[PDB]
RNA sequence: GAUGUGUGCU
DNA sequence: TCTGAATCTCTTCCAGCACACATCAGGACGC
DNA sequence: GCGTCCTTCGGAAGAGATTCAGA
């Protein structure tokens, strides 16, 4: 589940609350996009490595 | 002699006046010319002399020296018997622990000084310090300081303050205790602290010191100072072939012992370094400890081939210690055993001995008639005949071997019929012959099994064979009214191929006079043993007051029935060979001439029969061949239809509509409802298929075929082995008890493939390890079964009291499968019971119902009688008569004095054993029924609807929204007559009050996967339902749809198990919706695995499913995988959910909201109101904020507990749910066991009774003591101006209740020896001998049956 | 068309013991265990037959 | 006397 | 921060009788 | 031929000791 809003390249791709299904992992392969925005909060669930 | 055993901790002084010794030196036997050592764990001057009557080193050698102590090694000559009675000790060094009271758990050293088993054990072996003394500085009494800290202790505290170490340091702790002031302390300590856990602690503790201040015990002799050792006799070093000596462990151990403390004794005396003196000093302990219980520390020790070695614990506690092994059974002289053949010759009240073996048993006997007639002159010459077996010694064998019975037993004695008496019958050969028609009471089939022999010497053991254990008089089984002698597997055939008919013969028409004639008729061969013929008969009745008056009729029978009536005794009517006599008929006709007549006609008509049968039966030549076993031609036709259901199976469950777990459920029940319909098939076909012509037309009787003769008759066969024989084989059970998908399509008769033998091999394999490894925890049930009611007794002859539980005739979910004649019988009655003749009464109050007065009940249809049970019976130390009833063994009234506490217990513990060493007899088939989802009323009457809370439908019918519901169909006269269990979620096309006709359906639902349903329809929304974190989401991409499946507690995440999934119902605004009745919310929890195919918000009607979760309703049902529940009834296991009921009346209400969890409060309308209780979010409240609730209502669903039942529903509800529990679960394998002993292990369950208040007598507030006890303080307080102590009745499982019994030596016996032994050391009990394995292990009359007056003259002397 | 290997007998499911029993396709597997047993334990004879 | 293995009946 | 409920950890138990065979008993090192 | 000596591996349940949480 997206715990935020999740867009590239500034256009949205999947809204708030909304799970990824298999078009929307698909369709973000056939734009070939990797850079994506992200609230600082969602960092709070992440573990630094090194 | 004595009437006591005292037990308690032994003194140093009193171990010196036990010791007559000191050794020190582990010198055994010296490897050479045989002689004791001169300090050594064997010597002459220590224990004893060597040889009788003679000195050590031989000054002295025979009797005229008595008594004088020699000079040179200063031995003593007396007996050397005493060798086994004498002795010695050692002087240790170096104090040690002895660990029976460090590691007991409870540890009494742990909690004796309040802390913890770890300090102590490190300081015991001397891994940190303790403080002893701590004085002007800042430690503490207890303290435990390491070696650096001990160190810095010593650097800045290096004063007159002591810090000890090891075993010293503990006998200081406790010889420095106070006991009365540690006592009063903790005695102010629980009088001021409120909580609950401190409290029992200090309880605990409490009662511990009072134990020590009560006896003459002290704390400090818990530390060993002195070492007794075991006398030399019992730890014999026997002189093997050759130099070497035997591997005696107990020596071993002392050796390691003495070896230990000498060189501790040696290092202390030249000043060794604190270093090495400390390590020995652990060294010496961890050797104590292992001479004394071996194997409680970390490791072990062995001696040899790497073996765990037994201690002075392990021959005392276990299997293999000296109670099992050699108290509560010993091995017998005058004793014999041979392999049994059956020699039919004989009757009831003989055996067959080989001629042989009485020579060896009775050898004695002959002995002193060879003495009395002068025959011979001492002994040794009667000796020598006898070893030449002279012609006069086999003559005069026949003499002493004519009435003196002697005891055939069976190796595995589950129940009382084990062991019985015959008379010898001497005979060549060396085989037992055994009498057939005990075989089943002994179960000892003739494939080669050894029986025991046994010679009662004594003359009261004689006489007790003669008249109790007599097979004679014991031909009614103690497990229930039927009799135990039943015809069997040739005799039953001999008898079903005799009293049958067929329409033709060489004679049909004909009349005759009487049996004769057609006795005459049957040798000569003029008719057949089958036609149909009109004798003149000549049947007795007893009408008058015990006169036979006569009547001659002329009945229309055959002739082999006219045959049989020439050996029936004078008195029956006829019309009870009238028919063909299978197993049951003639177990009924021996049941009913037992009830008419008596005994002595009843032996002699069952030898009669057994004669009559093997007779007809060698001359029947009933026969098997290939050619009986017919197939069927449609069964092929069952299983292709069968085959194309479970194919749509596949369909059904490969798209999604069920799951594995419910693929696999419906696959065996369409397979189970092949095999059932496939067995009835053939069944039919083998039992019609015949044709015969009466000299006209062809006409149908019933079929001679051999297989269809011997699984009709019951001889020997049922449903299943014959069904396996021919049609379907069906499906059968892994060992772990679930069922192979797969049945096999073939039969025995046409043969099998080579993987269908695979297959079975599965089901061969379950019954076989099954047998042999599930009958240990079935023998272990009764072993502490018989264990918890060893004790009870029937002492008097009437307790006199109106109390009584309540009696129905149980109907379960079927037809009656027992009435109240099955149920009521042989008990005495409690009150005057009404017939429905109300104002009067039919029968009187305290008459033991007989089978007359069970057949007026069941005219006047009666269905409610109030009857004495065994368990609310008010006597003392036992049960009266009239509380139990009749002997289930005599036509009588039980005898007063007689042990039925072990008769109840093997009653209740060997069908479980018997039939678990059965299950294989069938091969190795589930035998799992078909699992009915529908009802078919059959009888005509109306509804009587208990506790259902129905719901509207959609199509409008009543639909069950509770789970103790149940459909009872009464007749028209308004006794109850039928009972069903409808499911949850069952739709209903009636209700109650329409007289129902007979032969509808009234109720349908779906087997597996019972749905939860709503009341109130509406849009439901998806609460806390977020896919992955608890749910599982699967969802298909064209049509857009879910069907989830949710997790459980298990595969849950770890931090979203506060998440808890419910469907919540809500309007078209989302506001919230109620519950018929109340104002609450409805929500609707969802369990694991609920599968739901919905959307949020959708519009449903109400009354309908929401979710599906699968039973798993899987196994073989045998008992084997099936008796667990038994042995969780006896031990009283709390159930995973308990459903929690209400502790007291009154309106029900909530209190705080959400303490954590929801809370409600009982308040009463008049009394106090301080009760509260906790309530899980897990179930949902069946009762709402205004109602009033009583006392033992179910708030919530759930099994019930059997302790909550017993404590607020009375003695008499919980008994009930056990009897009819324990009942329905042994009636579901056909087994038939009376109630009464399921009562009287109910009844010795209640002995433990803790105190609510103390009142004006002696018992302490919270102490737990004797019902008993508790109820004669009362009766004797009742009897002055005081005021009796108010109680409660406890309800502690078969083996807790067993472990705390007064007598202490029982329970040593049991189990735990270890921890029984050391608390009645530590408490100082005294056993009384008051029940019968004290008595037993001592070796008294038990006082049970014939010893009872005996022990009543010895009790009342003094 | 599937198929790529096939049992070289029938017999090779049986032990040694277990295959001397004639007919052992229509007995029960719970009495052909011990059938195979007291076949083990047989006695030799006098005059072998 | 104790361990180890095999076996019979339940 | 005290005190019940839940969990961790230690101990007990596991059918009865019988028969046959074997080994084994300190075995390592010095004399 | 004499003779004296210093491995793990069960599993069902009960109880007694810890930890948790929770108000
Ligand atoms: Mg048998
Ligand atoms: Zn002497
Ligand atoms: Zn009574």
């Amino acid at each position: 589940t997206a715990s935020f809003d999740i867009e590239a390249n500034g256009k949205v791709y999947v809204e708030k609350g909304r799970r990824i299904t298999a078009r929307h992992i698909r369709q973000l392969e056939k734009d070939d996009v990797k850079l994506i925005e992200v609230p600082v909060e969602y960092i709070a669930g992440k573990v630094v490595a090194k | 002699e004595f009437d006591a055993i005292k037990i308690a901790l032994a003194s140093p002084d009193m171990i010196r006046s036990w010791s007559f010794g000191e050794v020190k030196k582990p010198e055994t036997i010296n490897y050479r010319t045989f002689k004791p050592e001169r300090d050594g764990l064997f010597c002459a001057r220590i224990f004893g002399p060597v040889k009788d009557y003679e000195c050590l080193c031989g000054k002295y050698k025979r009797l005229k020296h008595r008594g004088v102590i020699c000079e040179k090694c200063g031995v003593e000559v007396t007996q050397t018997k005493v060798r086994r009675e004498r002795m010695g000790h050692i002087e240790l060094a170096s104090p040690t622990a002895h660990i029976w009271f460090l590691k007991s758990l409870p540890s009494r050293i742990g909690l004796l000084l309040d802390m913890p088993l770890r300090d102590i054990e490190r300081v015991l072996y001397f891994e940190s310090y303790v403080v002893i003394e701590g004085g002007m500085t800042n430690l503490e009494r207890q303290q435990i300081l390491t070696e650096e800290q001990y160190l810095d202790a010593l650097e800045e505290f290096g004063d007159e303050f002591d810090a000890k170490m090891g075993a010293e340091a503990i006998q200081a702790l406790l010889k420095s205790m106070d006991l009365e002031q540690e006592c009063e302390q903790l005695r102010e300590e629980l009088n001021e602290t409120n909580s609950e856990t401190k409290r029992k602690k200090l309880t605990k503790r409490i009662k511990l010191l009072e134990a020590f201040v009560q006896s003459g015990n002290k704390p400090e002799w818990m530390i060993l100072t002195v070492l007794p050792v075991l006398p030399p006799d019992l730890r014999p070093l026997v002189p093997l072939d050759g130099g070497r000596f035997a591997t005696s462990d107990l020596n071993d151990l002392y050796r390691r012992v003495i070896n230990r403390n000498n060189r501790l004794k040696r290092l202390l005396d030249l000043a060794a370094p604190d270093i090495i003196v400390r390590n020995e000093k652990r060294m010496l302990q961890e050797a104590v400890d292992a001479l004394l219980d071996n194997g409680r520390r970390g490791r072990a020790i062995t001696g040899s081939n790497k073996r765990p070695l037994k201690s002075l614990a392990d021959m005392i506690k276990g299997k293999q210690g000296r109670f099992r092994q050699n108290l509560l059974g010993k091995r017998v002289d005058y004793s014999g055993r041979s392999v049994i053949t059956v020699g039919p010759y004989l009757r009831l009240h003989q055996c067959g001995l080989p001629k042989k073996m009485a020579l060896e048993l009775f050898k004695p006997f002959i002995y002193g008639k060879l003495e009395l007639r002068g025959l011979a002159t001492t002994i040794k010459a009667a000796k020598k005949m006898v070893e030449r077996e002279e012609a006069v010694v086999w003559d005069i064998l026949d003499e002493v071997i004519r009435e003196h019975p002697v005891l055939l037993n069976r190796a595995p004695t589950l129940h009382r019929l084990g062991i019985q008496a015959f008379e010898p019958v001497l005979i060549e050969g060396k085989a037992i012959q055994l009498h057939p028609l005990v075989c089943a009471a002994y179960n000892a089939d003739f494939d080669g099994d050894q029986m025991a022999v046994h010679v009662p010497l004594t003359l009261e053991a004689q006489l007790e064979a003669r008249a109790l254990m007599m097979s004679t008089n014991n031909i009614l089984s103690p497990a229930n009214g039927e009799p135990i002698i039943v015809p069997s597997q040739d005799v039953v055939l001999g008898l079903y191929y005799m009293t049958r008919d067929c329409v033709n013969a060489k004679g049909e028409g004909m009349v005759l006079t009487g049996p004769k004639e057609a006795e005459r008729l049957y040798r000569s061969g003029l008719a057949s043993l089958h036609a149909r013929v009109k004798v003149r008969i000549t049947e007795y009745e007893k009408d008058a007051n015990g006169e036979l008056v006569a009547k001659t009729s002329l009945k229309d029978t055959t002739v082999g029935r006219a045959i049989l009536w020439m050996i029936v005794p004078k008195g029956l009517p006829y019309s009870i060979v009238n028919q063909a006599l299978g197993k049951k008929a003639i177990s009924k006709m021996l049941n009913t001439c037992y009830r008419i007549l008596g005994l002595k006609p009843t032996v002699i008509f069952a030898d009669q029969i057994m004669y009559t049968g093997f007779a007809y039966a060698a001359r029947s030549g009933a026969s098997v061949g290939i050619d009986d076993m017919v197939i069927p031609e449609k069964k092929h036709e069952i299983i292709s239809e069968a085959e194309a259901e479970v194919a749509e199976i596949q369909e059904q469950f490969q798209s999604g509509l069920v799951t594995a777990g419910e693929r696999y459920n419906k696959v065996i029940d369409i397979w189970a409802a092949a095999n059932d319909r496939v067995s009835k098939a053939m069944m039919d076909n083998l039992q019609t298929e015949t044709v015969i012509n009466r000299d006209g037309q062809e006409e149908k009787q019933v079929s001679f075929n051999s297989i269809y003769m011997m699984a009709d008759s019951g001889a020997r066969g049922s449903a299943a082995q014959i069904r396996q024989l021919a049609g379907m084989r069906g499906l059968m059970a892994k060992p772990d008890g679930s069922i192979i998908e797969t049945p096999i399509t073939a039969n025995f008769r046409e043969g099998l493939n080579v993987l269908q033998y695979f297959i079975s091999t599965h089901g061969a394999r379950k019954g076989l390890a099954d047998t042999a490894l599930k009958t240990a925890n079935s023998g272990y049930l009764t072993r502490r079964l018989v264990d918890v009611a060893q004790d009870l007794v029937v002492t008097e002859d009437d307790c006199g009291t109106h109390e009584g539980i309540m009696m129905t005739p149980v109907i379960e979910g079927g037809d009656v499968k027992e009435p109240l004649r099955d149920r009521v019988l042989g008990r005495v009655t409690a009150e005057d019971v009404l017939k429905p003749g109300t104002a009067d009464i039919l029968v009187p109050r305290n008459t033991l119902l007989h089978e007359q007065w069970c057949d007026l009940l069941e005219e006047n249809s009666v269905d409610a009688v109030k009857v004495r049970s065994v368990v609310s019976c008010d006597t003392d130390f036992g049960v009266c008569a009239h509380c139990y009833g009749r002997d289930l063994a005599r036509g009588h009234i039980i005898n007063k004095g007689e042990a039925i506490g072990v008769i109840a217990a093997q009653s209740i513990g060997e069908p479980g054993t018997q039939l678990t060493m059965r299950t294989f007899h069938i091969g190795g088939a589930a035998s799992r029924a078909a699992a009915e989802s529908s009802i078919q009323v059959k009888n005509k009457g109306s509804i009587k609807l208990s506790n259902v809370k129905s719901v509207v439908n959609s199509s409008g019918k009543l639909v069950i929204t509770s789970r103790n519901t149940e459909l009872k169909l009464i007749d028209e006269f308004g006794r109850t007559k039928e009972s069903y269990k409808v499911p949850y979620g069952a739709v209903l096309a009636k209700g109650d009050g329409e007289q129902v006709a007979g032969g509808e359906t009234v109720a349908n639902w779906d087997p597996h996967t019972m749905p939860v349903i709503t009341e109130v329809s509406g849009f439901v929304r998806f609460t806390d339902m977020i896919d992955g974190q608890t749910i599982t989401r699967q969802t298909d991409e064209l049509t857009g749809l879910s069907s989830l499946v949710v997790l459980d507690s298990a595969e849950r995440t770890a931090g979203g198990k506060d998440l808890r999934p419910a469907l919540k119902i809500v309007d078209a605004q989302g506001n919230d919706v109620l519950i018929p009745g109340t104002d609450m919310p409805a929500q609707y929890f969802l369990p694991g695995k609920a599968i739901v195919q919905l959307e949020d918000g959708v519009q449903i009607s109400s009354g309908d499913t929401l979710a599906r979760i699968p039973q798993e309703s899987g196994g073989t049902k045998d008992i084997t995988g099936g008796l667990p529940r038994v042995a969780d009834l006896f031990e009283a296991r709390r159930p995973k959910e308990p459903a929690i009921l209400a502790e007291i009346s009154g309106i029900v209400s909530f209190g705080k909201e959400t303490k954590g969890k929801r809370r409600l409060v009982i308040t009463p309308v008049d009394g106090s109101d301080p009760y509260e209780e906790m309530i899980p979010k897990w179930r949902q409240l069946n009762v709402f904020e205004g109602e009033r609730v009583e006392r033992g209502d179910v708030i919530s669903d759930g099994p019930e507990a059997p302790h909550d039942i017993l404590r607020l529903r009375g003695v008499h509800a919980v008994t009930r749910y056990i009897v009819n529990e324990v009942q329905d679960v042994y009636r579901l394998q056909g087994v038939k066991i009376n109630d009464k002993h399921i009562e009287v292990i109910v009844r010795q369950m209640l002995r433990k009774a803790t105190i609510v208040n103390a009142g004006s007598s002696d018992f302490l507030e919270g102490e737990q003591v004797e019902y008993s006890r508790v109820k004669i303080a009362n009766r004797e307080l009742e009897a002055n101006g005081k005021v009796g102590a108010t109680y409660s009745r406890d309800l502690l499982g078969i083996t807790k209740a067993s472990l705390a019994t007064e007598s202490f030596i029982s329970a040593a016996s049991f189990q735990e020896t270890t921890r029984v032994l050391t608390e009645a050391a530590v408490a100082g009990k005294r056993d009384e001998l008051r029940g019968l394995k004290e008595n037993v292990i001592v070796g008294r009359l038990i006082p049970a049956g014939t010893g009872y007056a005996y022990h009543q003259d010895r009790m009342r002397r003094r | 068309d599937q198929v790529d290997y096939m049992d070289v007998s029938t017999q090779q499911v049986v032990s040694v013991g277990a295959s001397l029993i004639p007919f052992l396709e229509h007995d029960d597997a719970n009495r052909a265990l011990m059938g195979a047993n007291m076949q083990r334990q047989a006695v030799p004879t006098l005059r072998a037959d």
